[PDB]
């Protein structure tokens, strides 16, 4: 029943020789065309969206809270003692402040100093092409105390008590505004409230609350929180090389051999949350330094 | 050993009818006069068991269920459910909190399978019970002789070898062995089929214990006369018993219909695994592991399946044969609708099929012309010629010199339809005098009847003396009838245009060539004269005689024959006409007398005029018929006296060099056979019968066709479907919509099969490149289930592209309901086109986000991470994982939307095979209001509030409903100028290609 | 801001279409 092999019509799978180079050439001619149109119409949609903009920015409204742990569930487990149990972390770690060494950031045509004090925003013209390349304005590692890189001590900040420095989802052309006046969870962390995104982290629950013992912030100046000088974005067109504030938290006396809950919340009035999305605004993580 | 028996109830009948009355009382030992002794009774009743047939075999309601549930299309559901179970385990073995998709999936489909199933069961619970409401049959009790006392008892309390008297107008209850007769002529219409009925003479006559006169059998009613018989053969040991119980054993077959969707699957099977087969070692080549390689070919596999097809063919075939109901055309098999349009010969029965069964008036012979009277059912015919005085002494010979009349409750009953007691010629007679002389009922009073003499069996006549009418004064009429050439002889006068002539052999001959022409003619002649006794010479008051006949027999005036036959019904001629026009072979299988059989298919159609038989070429060379060469005839007359000494190879020969064939005297089992030969040569047959004798005929067959009220219970139940009218005209409209649903079945499985290159697309795509996804499981659900539903649906109301009852019926190997065209179609042309336009919105939408459609390659391995949440864009902005999924979400539902957009189109295309779209015209209302609700359906799907959330389909921005316009376009511009070419240039490549 | 989009207007737009395009259907197929 499977014997369609040949026949003495000269039939090869079904059909003759002659038939299979037209109906193969058809094809090729047929979905050839396809192709080009495909691709003719994927041209102008090209053409339609610009260089310096996304047509839509609607669904980043919320900007999220990443970590420099990527952790496989947000959970860091370790020993104090084994060198290798934390490696994936602190190989992570280096990897993410290898782009903010002040060899990395030398040249001065395209960074600028912007200062040791959070000021306020700077906006560098329309985000259009007739202007050249935008400047980024540096930051340093030295700014993370006791969470700094390869400067004095490479700590790989796991000897005991860990760190975790938070980032702020790099969005084109969006404006920071922390919180004002109608302050009901706004804790007095630090003065500086006008220019600077303040982010402060907690437990999650009336456990974790009580065995997270001490959290100690560094930031720009001392600050925990993101300058509002480094804002808004242009783009990595026009800005490339671009170094988003970054903001070290490190979590002192903590109960080893305990898996405990924190939960790194930014606040602010352009900072919005999901309770479907636990990285919207709010940050999460299980750390757990078992000896 | 039921192969045995199935046979030993196909071999012809036998009996022991030929005996003398003292071996055939010895041989029952019942008493010839008191036949047995009531105590005797019980212990033949309780023997063998009650006179009845044993009732059918009973098959369950839940039996019906579960034969749909399973069935052939059905079970590929069921494998596609089982395979999502099988990949759902498979893939919640591995991971960590799975996710939900291929469990819904799985019982998705398994919920098909069972609404499919219920719905094809209620339909035909429905057709059942309708069919229920009409076979309320009533019991007959017999009128049995016991203890030499008479008593009626039911038919069942009957039992073997007890005298039993049938009187005129009782039913036979079981088969008889007559005895004593007086005139008895039993109707042996249901069971042989021999139209006119037969008189029951005690004596054996023929060999045939059927075509013999000493036996009675079951299910015959006594037309007139009187009759005593010993019961020979009760309950299913009856002739009309083995028949019935013989179609009770055959087998049903397949239908042509379920074998083309067997094909249909089979196909689909095909690229479903191959492409599963040739993604397995794709995917493995790449970089999927074993693990996710079988996932995947099992995903590839279970998503080329047509799930929405299912119920969509079903309820296809279900409105087609709706509107087959709605004229009466009552189908019980779900899928027996387009069987009609698929068959090639057609093997009918001639008494009860094609004619009325009813002894009618057809010609009459006055004043040398003959005079045909219409002979319609529904007395639609051409009106014969009134007014002479001849036709009004013909019709006071009919309707005064006739014994009986109608009944009792024969009063609002039509003329033609109601019941009259007496012979089957006087009925006739009397419904002519009631059709166009008035009425009989005060016609017959008025003219007094004195002294009647009934048929003789020596010096046979029919006469009867009665008094004179309104003033003319001739105080006499004598009318007298009988065979034309008796009624000649003793007749000198003979009225024309009125008056009297002599009897002078110049217009003598005149009559004689009119009998041999309406003998030759297939009807039943009869001679009619009067005499006007001379008041002078014979007294006006009192004078007859009755033992020394008086009144003279001889110098009578002749006045008319009247001939008749039982006549074709309305429709029969036309129908036999439209069936020949489409390419139908037309076969006459009847068990009557050639001489009637070949009259009535001359009349009908099945015999054109110019074709010869083997016997009409040596009548017409004065020849023996030896001589001639069967070849140089047409059509031939098949007697069933030699088909029974016939081979398999020589039934064979007759069918191929002959084109109209008539089978006459063909026993019940012997019909089987002529439906085997003709089932051989690999045409679809469907039989048309409605006696007892057509069971096998109708059962075997491909289709069996009975008559709602001239067909038995028997056959009605042992065939396919029921012609609740009778109107034969069902036979052309059930072909036409057969032949109609079969190319709207083309039609709506090809657009369900073009939908499926962009539903799996997606997902090959998504593996090949490790781009987002473009398409996902909910969303295609809810186009296969969805939108699509109505606009396959929609695609069963189009309507003929040209004259379909002018093609020749389809070839079962060559012209197949899904040949590779249809998916070189499908999955090659439309469907590719189709994908495109999808891929164009899948991009259009990521990449006016941020997400260039070149920064999407390799993008899915960060972009199904749960915890990556700073993927990087082509503007370097940082998305977290619900963001993108948003964006996937509402990448998602535009891609269904897209499926819709270019799903106008499709419908457009598929709607039309061959004309062009403007030629046929979207005059389907059902057509556009498919295209606006599955347009509203799927705006719905995505504005509406809460889908993000429930179905995670969110709303889409107004400006992505364009992007799949130039696609859909494009499509029907393509499929056009595709169509136009065939239609200019119906070739080659253009034909053998597209054209599915 | 560029960050906002009016989906409630286009969702709104939405709904009405759809019934509009329903009812329609429902006039051509129940044609009087
Ligand atoms: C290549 C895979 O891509 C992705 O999944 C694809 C393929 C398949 O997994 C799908 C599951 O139903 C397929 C399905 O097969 C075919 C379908 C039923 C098919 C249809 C047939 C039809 O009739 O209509 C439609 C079209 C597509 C389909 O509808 C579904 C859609 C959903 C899928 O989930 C899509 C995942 O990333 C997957 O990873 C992981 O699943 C994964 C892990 C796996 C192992 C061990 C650890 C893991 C840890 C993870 C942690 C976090 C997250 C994931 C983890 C990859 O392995
Ligand atoms: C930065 O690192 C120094 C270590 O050189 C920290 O010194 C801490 O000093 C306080 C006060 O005596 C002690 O209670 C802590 O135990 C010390 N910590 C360690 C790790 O030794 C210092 O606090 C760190 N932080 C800052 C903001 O300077
Ligand atoms: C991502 C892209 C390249 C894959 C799309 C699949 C294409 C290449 C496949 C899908 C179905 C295939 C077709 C299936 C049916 C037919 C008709 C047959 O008588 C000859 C082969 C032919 C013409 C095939 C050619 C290749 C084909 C069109
Ligand atoms: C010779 C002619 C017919 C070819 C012209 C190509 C036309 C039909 C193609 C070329 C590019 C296409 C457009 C590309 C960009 C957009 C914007 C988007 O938000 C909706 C689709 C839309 C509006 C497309 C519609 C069809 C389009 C205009
Ligand atoms: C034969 C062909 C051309 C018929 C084309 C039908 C067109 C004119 C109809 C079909 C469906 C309609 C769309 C249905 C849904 C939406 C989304 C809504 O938020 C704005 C209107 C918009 C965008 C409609 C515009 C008009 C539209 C695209
Ligand atoms: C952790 O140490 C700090 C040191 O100031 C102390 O105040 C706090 O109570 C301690 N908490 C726990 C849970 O040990
Ligand atoms: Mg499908
Ligand atoms: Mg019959
Ligand atoms: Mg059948």
């Amino acid at each position: 029943k499977k014997f369609i092999w040949n026949s003495e019509k000269k039939e090869f799978l079904g059909r003759t020789g002659g038939s299979w180079f037209k109906i193969l050439l058809f094809y090729v001619i047929f979905y050839g065309c396809l192709a080009g149109i495909f691709i003719g119409t994927i041209q102008v949609m090209l053409l339609t969206i610009s260089e310096f903009k996304p047509t839509y920015q609607d669904r980043v409204a919320p900007p999220g809270l990443t970590q420099i742990p990527q952790s496989q569930k947000t959970e860091i487990s370790f020993r104090p003692n084994d060198p290798q149990s934390y490696e994936s972390y602190v190989v992570s770690i280096v990897r993410f402040l290898e782009k903010y060494k002040d060899l990395a950031q030398k040249d001065d045509m395209i960074f600028e100093d912007c200062g040791n004090v959070p000021s306020e925003l700077k906006e560098r013209g329309e985000y259009n092409n007739e202007r050249g390349e935008r400047k980024v304005c540096r930051f340093r590692l030295e700014w993370l105390g006791n969470c700094s890189g390869l400067n004095d001590e490479t700590y790989g900040y796991k000897d005991g008590k860990p760190c975790v420095i938070i980032k702020l989802n790099r969005v084109l052309g969006f404006k920071p505004k922390p919180p004002k006046n109608e302050s009901l969870e706004t804790y007095p962390v630090m003065k500086y409230n006008p220019y600077v995104l303040p982010v402060h982290c907690t437990g999650k629950r009336d456990e974790d609350k009580e065995k997270v013992g001490t959290m100690e912030y560094f930031g720009l100046g001392g600050y925990p929180g993101f300058p509002l000088q480094y804002y808004p974005y242009y783009g990595k067109l026009l800005q490339p090389k671009y170094l988003q504030p970054l903001m070290a938290v490190q979590f002192t006396n903590l109960t080893m051999d305990t898996e405990i809950r924190i939960e790194c919340k930014a606040y602010g009035e352009n900072i919005g949350y999901s309770e479907k999305d636990r990285f919207q605004g709010r940050f999460d993580v299980k750390i757990e330094v078992k000896s | 050993k039921e192969r045995d028996m199935d046979e030993l109830k196909k071999e012809v009948s036998m009996d022991d009818h030929k005996l003398s009355l003292d071996e055939l009382h010895r041989k029952y030992g019942t008493d010839l006069s008191r036949g047995l002794t009531p105590a005797r009774a019980a212990e033949i009743l309780a023997r063998d068991g009650p006179n009845a047939l044993t009732p059918p075999p009973t098959t369950p309601e839940w039996v019906k269920f579960c034969r749909q549930l399973f069935g052939g299309f059905s079970m590929l559901l069921w494998i596609g459910a089982i395979l999502c179970f099988l990949a759902y385990g498979i893939q919640a073995a591995t991971e960590e909190e799975p996710q939900n998709d291929n469990l819904y999936l799985g019982v998705v489909l398994s919920a098909v399978v069972i609404i499919t199933g219920c719905f094809s069961y209620y339909q035909e619970a429905k057709s059942s019970k309708i069919m229920e409401s009409f076979k309320n049959m009533v019991p007959q009790q017999a009128l049995v002789i016991r203890n030499g006392e008479k008593m009626s008892i039911n038919a069942e309390e009957v039992v073997v070898g007890d005298l039993v008297e049938v009187k005129g107008g009782d039913r036979i209850p079981a088969d008889l062995r007559i005895i004593s007769a007086n005139g008895c002529k039993v109707d042996n219409s249901s069971l042989t089929g021999e139209s006119e009925p037969q008189t029951r003479s005690p004596d054996f006559t023929n060999e045939n214990p059927l075509e013999t006169r000493n036996i009675a059998f079951f299910s015959t009613n006594c037309v007139e006369g009187t009759a005593r018989g010993i019961v020979v053969y009760t309950g299913d040991r009856t002739v009309m018993g083995r028949i019935a119980t013989l179609a009770s054993g055959l087998e049903g077959g397949q239908t042509p219909i379920a074998a083309e969707i067997e094909h249909f699957i089979h196909i689909i099977t095909g690229v479903a695994v191959f492409l599963g087969v040739s993604f397995f070692i794709l995917s493995l080549i790449l970089e999927y592991t074993w693990l996710e390689a079988v996932i995947f070919l099992i995903g590839i596999i279970v998503a080329n399946v047509p799930e929405g097809l299912l119920a969509t063919v079903t309820v296809c075939l279900t409105l087609t044969a709706k509107r087959m109901a709605r004229k009466n055309c009552l189908v019980k098999n779900l899928e027996a609708v387009e069987t009609l349009g698929s068959t090639s010969t057609i093997c009918s029965d001639k008494t009860g099929t094609l004619t009325q069964n009813r002894m009618t008036v057809a010609h009459m012979w006055s004043d040398n012309q003959i005079h045909e009277a219409d002979t319609t059912e529904n007395q639609s015919g051409v009106s014969f010629d009134k007014t002479s005085a001849t036709w009004l002494a013909l019709s006071r010979i009919a309707g005064l010199c006739n014994r009986a009349v109608f009944q009792a409750n024969q009063e609002n009953l039509p003329i033609l339809k109601r019941a009259v007691a007496g012979d089957a010629s006087e009925s006739a007679l009397l419904k002519c005098i009631e059709l166009c002389c008035g009425s009989v009922k005060e016609m017959r009073e008025r003219y007094t009847k004195i002294v009647e003499i009934p048929f003789n069996s020596t010096n046979k006549y029919q006469l009867s003396i009665h008094k004179n009418p309104n003033t003319a004064e001739p105080r006499h009429l004598l009318v007298m009838k009988g065979a034309p050439e008796r009624i000649l002889d003793r007749c000198s006068s003979i009225l024309i245009h009125g008056k009297e002539q002599p009897l002078d052999e110049e217009l003598k001959d005149a009559f004689q060539n009119a009998y041999l022409e309406l003998g030759g003619l297939g009807e039943r002649v009869l001679g009619f004269c009067h005499l006007f006794l001379p008041d002078e010479q014979f007294p006006e008051g009192f004078q007859f005689d009755t033992d020394d006949v008086n009144f003279p027999l001889d110098n009578l005036c002749f006045v008319g024959l009247i001939s008749m036959i039982d006549p074709p019904r309305a429709a029969v001629p036309d129908a036999v006409g439209k069936c020949r026009s489409a390419g139908i072979k037309v076969i006459m299988v009847t068990g009557d007398h050639p001489i009637t059989a070949k009259a009535i298919a001359k009349g009908v159609g099945i015999i054109s005029e110019g074709n010869e038989t083997v016997e009409d070429i040596a009548a017409r060379l004065n020849i023996p018929v030896s001589q001639v060469n069967p070849r140089d005839a047409k059509a031939c007359v098949v007697h069933g006296s030699d088909l029974k000494d016939m081979t398999s190879e020589q039934l064979d020969d007759i069918l191929k060099y002959h084109t109209e064939i008539v089978f006459a005297r063909t026993s019940p089992q012997q019909k089987l056979i002529i439906v085997e030969g003709c089932q051989r040569q690999g045409a679809i047959v469907a039989v048309t019968g409605d006696g007892v004798n057509d069971s096998p005929a109708s059962k075997k067959a491909d289709i069996g066709v009975a008559m709602g009220i001239a067909g038995s219970d028997v056959s009605k139940q042992a065939a396919d479907m029921i012609l609740l009218d009778d109107n034969f005209a069902s036979i052309v409209t059930g072909v036409e919509e057969g032949r109609l649903i079969f190319d709207n079945l083309k039609k709506s499985i090809a657009y369900t099969l073009t939908s499926n290159i962009p539903e799996i697309t997606p997902f090959l795509i998504f593996i090949i490149a490790n781009i987002p996804l473009p398409l996902g499981t909910v969303t295609i659900l809810c186009i296969d289930l969805g939108t699509d539903m109505v606009p396959a649906i929609s695609l069963a109301y189009e309507q003929a592209e040209s004259d379909i009852m002018k093609r020749q019926p389809r070839n079962p190997k060559t012209d197949k309901l899904v040949n590779e065209q249809l998916i070189s179609m499908a999955y090659g042309q439309i469907g590719m086109i189709q994908a495109l336009g999808g891929f164009f919105t899948y991009f259009v939408i990521l990449a006016e986000n941020g997400f260039l459609p070149i920064h999407l390659l390799g993008l899915r391995v960060n972009w199904d991470d749960r915890w990556i949440n700073d993927v990087e864009d082509s503007y370097g902005q940082q998305w977290t994982y619900e963001q993108r999924k948003i964006v996937e979400f509402t990448c998602h539902t535009p891609f269904f939307v897209t499926i819709v957009v270019v799903q106008w189109a499709d419908l457009v295309i598929c709607k039309t095979r061959r004309n062009s779209v403007f030629q046929q015209g979207m005059k389907n209302k059902i057509l556009i209001f498919g295209l606006f609700e599955e347009t509203a359906l799927a705006a719905f799907l995505s504005y509406c509030p809460g889908m993000g959330v429930a179905l995670r389909m969110y709303p889409l921005k107004p400006t992505w409903w364009f992007c799949a316009f130039p696609y859909s376009l494009l499509i029907f511009v393509y499929d056009e100028v595709r169509k136009l070419i065939i239609r200019r240039r119906p070739g080659g490549w253009v034909e053998k290609e597209t054209y599915y | 801001d560029p960050f906002y989009y009016d989906y409630e207007t286009v969702r709104n737009g939405g709904l009405i279409f759809a019934a509009l395009a329903f009812i329609v259907g429902l006039i051509i197929i129940l044609s009087k």
